[PDB]
RNA sequence: UCACCUUGACCUAUUCUCAAACUUUAAAUAUGUAAGAAGUCCUUGUUACUUAAUUGAACGUGGACAUUUGAAUGAAGAGC
RNA sequence: ACAGAAAUCUCCAGUAGAACAAAAGGGUAAAAGCCCCCUUGAUUUUGAUUUUCAGUGUGAAUACAAACCAUGAAAGUGUG
RNA sequence: GGUUGCGGCCAUAUCUACCAGAAAGCACCGUUUCCCGUCCGAUCAACUGUAGUUAAGCUGGUAAGAGCCUGACCGAGUAGUGUAGUGGGUGACCAUACGCGAAACUCAGGUGCUGCAAUCU
């Protein structure tokens, strides 16, 4: 149709929730680092349930935001762990998806003090060319009906390249 | 999806300009509002916009009815006096800010005494009061809704405009050259950024590390064979010319306005009628129940 | 027990006036006022600062005195059984100008624009207002226009 | 253990309805408003019966119980339970206090009754044409649990709705109504053509 | 013993007895609250007009 | 059933009825100001305030306008 | 992924249905909310004004003036 | 007439959905040495109008559209209400006289106008 009109991948977000403080959640932001590339930050508890054993503003997670080409690999990285099949689930009615896997930091490895595992969440924000409109200081716009990503549109872009197949066993 | 006709009702819109995103009513407020006791006395800004691909200096005092502009500059005229290529670049801002100081000065009269820096070194300097004379035009700074950050090119219009022999009110960390150890302003940074010396650099350094960003990047100077280390120059040959006839010649006008406005005019879609609007409802009934 | 403070019964005075919240529009404060001009207060409720009291919401007073952001205000108030002339000190987006005064002075203009055609020739142009006046004789006409009408209606229900 | 209704009878007083500051307000004892077959059709019960009021007064709860068990029973028994469509349009808002010597004298909430004025309906009866004399005869049992005085109006509108008998018969062999589960939804000029198209079909003929 | 709290009954037939008073207005008000740098000048912008009608008759 | 008369809700369009401490709307009565000579225009004097700049501001000089001089009715004298 | 109605992360909607120390009302959306940076204008002098009112006091508030400062690129704002 | 920058009045301008936009502009877009800013050159900053595009933004139009605005001898001189009576009625309340006078409703119409500067087949 058009060149403007293409899906990218935006951002990739890779959330680890750990929900204390302390030496693990450390760690949990050592993981994040070498994969990424850049430092992550952690993310403070809203309030406190004393069932999940959290308290208020404790510091109980850590995530990292990679984009470009570093997204990229990193989505292969996720994919081939996870055997390329995604769920009928997964995609968001706005076009975003997302998965969680573990231990996939086997090679790109650093000096590895290899005490304690970590879980991990990937989710992948795609959009199109001109989505500084709804980000932009000056005329923040609001992305047309037409050039909004849907869920039809990323299954049909995912099921193209990186090949793979969704809701399938 | 579904906004309810009781939240359209209740609903209030912001104001025409606030929806387009374009000015910040609170800044505009302090910006605008004269001391009382000053009556009628116009309170000026040196409005500097960056679009892509062109800077806008204007003049502006407030009324009632609207703004008022005094004088205007943009940086697609400094082809005139001699600056072709990155006519958005930090240097460009200074020589569009230098033009709008040089018009207004020529403007109202005080062109002879108010100078300004004749030759720019990179100072830290405020056009002073010549002693029983005219006060130097006080103009404020409006950069609109851009960020204010150290390095910034509305602060290349404000230092050009303030070299230009206007008053305007400003402090020096905001300029390229300030660093956040010691409270000083560097000149040599702050000359280079003025003569553009830092895409200088990045053209002496790009031809000496990889070509073919060098070729996508600044091919038009390839293309008017402008070496790197002669910018400086151009730039102040620029200004020479911009001290010697700021005076505004404006463009042909190439097809006047009548004959812009006709042809601009069979590209508007035009309203329609009550009687178009009765025939469309009445074909429209037809088409939907008319039994196929 | 019983509550008389600054803001006490100034629930719907001060309240901002349907979809019409929120920043206040240049032309408020591009206003000039000059001293001996005609103003009204009207607080509006968003500008806590150089707030008129509620007895002076709806009350016309002169401008004595103009400040930096702020207007003076003579206002009489009634105390008693006499008239004490209060000082008001008001921001600007409290105080509007009288339509009055402006109605009266283009009937100044026009009462020296006629005494000047009246100057020119023809005087005693007679410039004063007057009431309005009996109305003069007419000849209504029953051209198209026969006067025809019922009578009272009869009761009913309806309901 | 009750207050005559005489001491509570006249529009006294503002509305004191139950609120964040009044919170311990006894419950009202009518709590059914509708009576008889609420679900029928607009088309099956043409002919509206009005009890109205002819005086600015107030109605407790306990009358209104009173007079719609009264006229229920009456209409339930000579015509049969699903012949008619009973609704109280009126609503026990207003709370009446008792003090129970005269400083502090402030009362407690006593009761719930309806402020009531001329001519508004307390109670609205729809049935066939045939079933008119039963109404009337409910209605005007009825009138003897209510204090003041009560007129039995026979309405000039098709059933519970807002237009006339005539005008609702034009509405409907042409194509302006359609049905809904107690009430009706009228066709309207206005909005969307393909909503009303959506809906009633059986116009733009 | 319990008494009659606050009434106005009366009060405005006596404020009319002397039939309530406008304050009189003058030409030349006072500067009673009028700005003091605006006083400073006038003070001197009067000085000099005293000054300039002086010599303009002798 | 391991997609079924006998589903809690929730949403959607309707429906009956209300509020001293609810409200988009909103009277009547009551209430502020004005309806000029201390007014209006024309010209130019002061200043340390104000303006980029006699630009304004405030107060002025000199001049033009005569009771229909700026709605009504009354005024019992008015003011102190 | 653990992770469910509640932990984190992402997108969309969201006119305020949140928040603003404490009652209730008013006010507030590139903010008066939230988060960050810099600070002490919560300073000095002594008048004026508003509200309570007798046009006394006290409390509280408004707008200026003379300084000295803070903040910001600035207009400006800041006498809790 | 289009478009830009700065506006004024702040929905006739908003919202939902769809369709068009020549030229210029605006825009998306391209790059990270430099000033600067982030977990992330996404935002902010810088550099080039070069590699590209009207897909979006933006503008305009359409809709028995929602909302909003205007008007109506539409409701309605209705409700309410000032004044009056040794009016009526046990009362609740009501009528008359001299005046003022709504809202919802129902219809019809409309869907930004405009100031300064600059630019454009
Ligand atoms: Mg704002
Ligand atoms: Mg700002
Ligand atoms: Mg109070
Ligand atoms: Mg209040
Ligand atoms: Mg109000
Ligand atoms: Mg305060
Ligand atoms: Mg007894
Ligand atoms: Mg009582
Ligand atoms: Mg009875
Ligand atoms: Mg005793
Ligand atoms: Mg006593
Ligand atoms: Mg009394
Ligand atoms: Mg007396
Ligand atoms: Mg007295
Ligand atoms: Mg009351
Ligand atoms: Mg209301
Ligand atoms: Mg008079
Ligand atoms: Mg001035
Ligand atoms: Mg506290
Ligand atoms: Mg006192
Ligand atoms: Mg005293
Ligand atoms: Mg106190
Ligand atoms: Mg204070
Ligand atoms: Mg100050
Ligand atoms: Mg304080
Ligand atoms: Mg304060
Ligand atoms: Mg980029």
């Amino acid at each position: 149709q058009n060149p403007m009109r293409d899906l990218k991948i935006e951002k990739l977000v890779l959330n680890i929730s750990v929900g204390e403080s302390g030496d693990r959640l450390t760690r949990a932001s050592k993981v994040l680092e070498q994969l990424s590339g850049q430092t992550p930050v952690q993310s403070k508890a809203r309030y406190t349930v004393r069932t999940f054993g959290i308290r208020r503003n404790e510091k109980i997670a850590v995530h990292v935001t990679v984009r470009g080409p570093k997204a990229e690999e990193i989505l292969e990285r996720g994919l081939k762990v996870k055997e390329y099949q995604l769920r009928d689930r997964n995609f968001s009615a706005t076009g975003n998806f997302g998965f969680g896997i573990d231990e996939h930091i086997d090679l790109g490895i650093k000096y590895d003090p290899s005490i304690g595992i970590f879980g991990m969440d990937f989710y992948v924000v795609m959009n199109r060319p001109g989505a500084r409109v709804t980000r932009r200081k000056r005329c923040k716009g609001t992305v047309g009906n037409s050039h909004k990503t849907t869920k039809e549109d990323t299954v049909s872009w995912f099921k193209q390249k990186y090949d793979a197949d969704v809701l399938d066993k | 999806d579904a906004k309810s006709s009781a939240y359209s009702s209740r609903f209030q819109t912001p104001f025409r300009r606030r929806r387009e995103g374009k000015t910040d009513y609170y800044q505009r407020k302090r910006l605008v509002t004269q001391h009382k006791a000053k009556y009628n006395t116009p309170k000026y800004r040196l409005v500097v916009r960056f679009t892509n691909k062109d800077i806008i200096c204007q003049i502006i005092s407030s009324t009632i009815t609207g703004d008022v502009v005094l004088a205007a500059a943009y940086s697609h005229e400094l082809p005139r006096y001699g600056i072709t290529h990155g006519l958005t670049n930090w240097a460009a801002a200074y020589a569009t800010g230098l033009l709008i100081a040089r018009r207004t000065l020529q403007k109202l009269g005080l062109d002879e005494t108010y100078k300004g820096v004749e030759e720019v070194e990179g100072e830290y300097e405020l056009t002073e009061a010549v002693e029983d004379g005219p006060r130097p035009f006080k103009v404020f700074l409006d950069i609109g809704l851009q960020r204010t950050t150290t390095g910034a090119r509305v602060f290349g219009a404000l230092k050009g405009a303030s070299d230009g022999g206007l008053y305007v009110p400003h402090s020096e960390n905001r300029f390229p050259g300030w660093d956040f150890e010691t409270e000083e302003i560097d000149p040599e940074l702050l000359r280079s950024y003025i003569f553009g010396g830092h895409v200088s650099q990045y053209m002496e350094e790009l031809a000496d590390d990889d070509e073919e960003r060098f070729s996508e990047l600044f091919k038009g100077y390839l293309a008017d064979d402008i070496d790197a280390d002669s910018l400086e120059d151009i730039y102040t040959s620029a200004h020479e010319a911009i001290r010697a006839d700021p005076a505004f010649k404006p463009t042909e006008k190439k097809f006047t306005k009548e004959q812009y406005a006709a042809e601009s005019k069979k590209y508007r879609q035009t309203k329609l009628s009550k009687e178009e609007r009765a025939a469309r409802v009445a074909a429209k009934i037809a088409a939907l129940a008319g039994q196929q | 027990g019983k509550s008389h403070g600054y803001r006490s019964r100034t629930r719907y005075m001060f309240q901002r006036d349907f979809r019409k919240h929120g920043a206040v529009h240049l032309s408020t404060y591009l206003k000039v006022y000059k001293v001996g001009d005609i103003v009204d207060i009207k607080a509006n409720g968003s500008i806590q600062k150089g707030m008129p009291h509620k007895f002076y919401q709806g009350k016309t007073g002169v401008v004595y005195n103009v400040t930096k952001s702020s207007v003076g205000v003579i206002i009489n108030k009634m105390v008693g059984n006499r008239y004490l002339e209060k000082r008001l000190n008001l921001r600007v987006e409290h105080i509007k100008h009288s339509k009055c005064r402006q109605e009266f002075l283009e009937r100044v203009k026009a009462n020296a624009a006629k005494r000047a055609e009246a100057k020119a020739q023809g005087v005693a142009v007679q410039l004063k207002r007057q009431p309005a006046q009996p109305r003069e004789s007419r000849i209504v006409s029953t051209e198209g226009n026969v006067p025809q009408t019922l009578a009272p209606v009869p009761y009913e229900t309806f309901i | 253990a009750r207050r005559p209704a005489r001491c509570y009878r006249y529009q006294k007083n503002k509305p004191y309805p139950k609120s964040r500051y009044n919170r311990a307000v006894p419950d009202s004892k009518i709590r059914i408003y509708d009576l008889g077959k609420k679900k029928a059709t607009v088309d099956e019960f043409p002919l509206c019966v009005h009890l109205v009021s002819n005086e600015l007064e107030q109605l407790s709860s306990e009358a209104l119980e009173a007079a719609r068990i009264c006229a229920n029973k009456y209409m339930t028994t000579v015509s049969g339970r699903d012949a008619f469509h009973l609704r109280v349009r009126v609503h026990p808002f207003h709370v009446l206090r008792i003090n129970k010597g005269m400083r502090g004298a402030w009362g407690k909430p006593h009761g719930l009754a309806a402020r009531v004025d001329i001519g508004q309906i307390i109670f609205s009866v729809r049935t066939k044409d045939s079933n008119k004399d039963v109404v009337v005869e409910g209605l005007r049992r009825a009138r003897y649990k209510f204090p003041g005085q009560q007129k039995i109006i026979l309405s000039k509108k098709w059933g519970f709705t807002n237009l006339d008998r005539p005008e609702y018969l034009k509405k409907r062999e042409a194509g302006e109504v359609k049905d809904d589960g107690a009430f009706v939804k009228f066709l309207s000029k206005k909005g969307s053509l393909e909503n009303n198209i959506r809906e009633f079909p059986e116009y733009f003929a | 013993a319990k008494s009659k709290n606050h009434t106005a009954h009366n009060q405005t037939r006596k404020a009319h007895r002397n039939g309530i008073k406008k304050p009189k207005t003058y030409k030349y008000p006072s500067l009673k609250g009028v700005d003091p740098k605006f006083r400073r000048n006038h003070k001197h912008a009067l000085h000099g007009t005293a000054k300039a009608l002086a010599a303009a008759k002798k």
